[PDB]
């Protein structure tokens, strides 16, 4: 999941220092490991969507 | 909506809470809620958890309530001394909750307060109470039924046009 | 100490049981206050009884605050903390999107 | 805007607080906060309520 690029679950471990100019979400992203959920997150989504990495 | 009993059972509180504002035949309370007090004044009031599971195949919406009292001892007359807590818990959720009393208005004479919040439960998900006291209980869980359409207006209606 | 703002990511962990809040981060009320220039709040745990995702009915929350240049954020905690390691900061330009087809490198 | 008091009165406690970040004829706060201290240091706040009517 795109949030899981920050905080680094194990799905994510490829992408921690990613860098793109084209970055697609698929449905079977998880953002997370541990069951809990981000806060504000769509605000925070679209952040990193536009951050180039 | 459609209405579904959500199954909760109570022992050693009380069950009948009421109050001179919400009237039905003498005092009553909300029709789908359970107002849960200490089983006597001033008790104890026990540590409880009561779940639900969303059987159904469409979202449930969960509905229950927070009772700010006016005064620190009316929630211990009603719910007993110490300490009072309220855990909501879901698999999208996972919130406390605590009273807060203290004068307030008088709107309907009761200057208690009582918060209402609700949650959308997943189909085959669990909503967990964990409570000791200041917890107004759902009795009845909500489903949606089809489309409409709300609107407001203050003029009659006409079946004719 | 860069030029651009930071991205600083934190946690709190609402246990299943307050036993098990104290048996990690030991017993009392635990609080988190972030604080920045900018950015003044103030986090609490909440342990309650949950349905059992991936097995721990425990969770983990993440909450994120922008910190500009020059500035400083202060966290103050005294336990169900989820600590930062590092911060992360953004490279660029980039297009956001949500598909569920392939990917042609071709066209 | 039109600033109309609000009819507060307190005992028991302090009215005073100020603090070097509010300057004035030296340490002051805000024209139209009040910081209430306790009446001492570490002296009990004594729970209040205070009520103003539009
Ligand atoms: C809920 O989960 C159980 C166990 O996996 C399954 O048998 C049941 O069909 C599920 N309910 C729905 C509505 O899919
Ligand atoms: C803060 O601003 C000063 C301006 O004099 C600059 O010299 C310094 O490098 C800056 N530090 C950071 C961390 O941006
Ligand atoms: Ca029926
Ligand atoms: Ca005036």
């Amino acid at each position: 999941g795109l949030l899981g690029t920050i905080t680094g679950p194990p799905q994510c471990d490829q992408f921690l220092e990613f860098s793109a100019d084209l970055i697609i979400e698929r449905r079977e992203g998880s953002d997370v490991c541990y069951p809990g959920k981000f806060v504000n997150e769509e605000a925070l989504r679209q952040i990193l969507r536009e951050s180039g990495g | 909506i459609d209405k579904e009993a959500m199954g909760f059972t109570y022992s050693g509180i009380r069950t009948n809470g009421a109050t001179s504002a919400c009237r039905r035949s003498g005092s009553s309370f909300y029709a789908e809620m359970k107002w849960l007090l200490s089983n006597t004044d001033n008790a104890a009031f026990p540590q409880m958890t009561k779940s639900y599971k969303n059987t159904r195949k469409s979202p449930a919406l969960i509905v229950w309530g927070i009772h700010h009292s006016v005064s620190t001892a009316e929630q211990t007359k009603l719910y007993g001394s110490g300490n009072k807590l309220v855990t909501v818990g879901s698999s999208n959720y996972q919130q406390s909750f605590v009273p807060s009393p203290g004068a307030r208005p008088q709107v309907n004479g009761l200057s208690g307060r009582i918060d209402f919040h609700w949650l959308m439960l997943n189909p085959n998900d669990t909503v967990t109470f964990s409570f000791n006291g200041a917890f107004i209980a759902p009795d009845r869980a909500s489903f949606l039924r089809g489309k409409s359409m709300g609107i407001q207006s203050g003029v009659q209606v006409d079946a004719n046009c």
